[PDB]
């Protein structure tokens, strides 16, 4: 039983212009169906009408994948991804319907970035930038049936290095950003904290 | 297909 399946830090306010951080990509186990994923993000919070939102995830098999995404509307897969390999992403807003989403592998060099515009089915409210391990979800084709995937373990710690978030131009402190942790069988599974411009979150 | 969700 997934009872929190975010775990990292969210910051509340207005008007949030880019969101971008560097994190390491951690090598994972638990079985080849058991996954886990780290992003940075606007909205999604208490913005509940869309997130702009770009990362990877890792599976227990030993693979991984890169995306994007404009939930609800454009959703989609990116750039090669290994273990040690440090991934830089981030998103900006240009407005409540426009922005973009880059993915960089600084290891070996890759990037991609996808534009959007006109979003319609889901605009942004630009309240909420964040910096997340969750555990995702699985469903079928009719949205009958969603699941939350067996969490993987991971090691080392996936950390979110040289957080920047901005607002109206202005860069924002993590100082008081909230702090949730992704708790499955009333069990804290990470151990995500705030540090300086660094989000660090250990798998437990 | 994989919903990456709202919180």
């Amino acid at each position: 039983t997934v009872e929190s399946n975010w775990g990292g830090a969210i910051l509340i306010g207005s008007d949030f212009d880019t969101v971008s951080a560097t994190a390491n990509v951690p090598s994972a186990s638990g079985g080849s169906s058991a996954a886990g994923t780290a992003w940075v993000g606007i909205d999604g919070d208490t913005c509940q009408t869309a997130i702009l939102q770009t990362g990877f995830d890792w599976y227990g098999d030993g693979t991984y994948d890169a995306w994007y995404e404009w939930y609800p509307e454009v959703s989609d897969d990116f750039i090669t991804i290994s273990e040690g390999d440090s991934i830089q992403m981030s998103v900006t807003a240009t407005s409540d319907t426009s922005g973009s989403a880059t993915l960089e592998n600084l290891t070996t060099g890759q990037k991609v970035s996808k534009s959007f515009s006109n979003e319609s089915s889901g605009s942004l409210c630009r309240t909420n930038a964040e910096f997340i391990i969750e555990d995702f979800e699985e469903c079928n084709s009719n949205g009958s049936d969603c699941e939350f995937v067996p969490f993987a373990s991971f090691s080392p710690a996936v950390e979110f290095t040289d957080c920047s978030v901005t607002s109206d131009g202005e860069s924002v402190s993590l100082d008081d950003a909230q702090i949730t942790q992704v708790i499955i069988n009333n069990q804290d599974v990470t151990d995500c904290s705030v540090s300086g411009t660094t989000v660090s979150c250990s798998y437990v | 297909f994989k919903f990456x969700a709202l919180r």
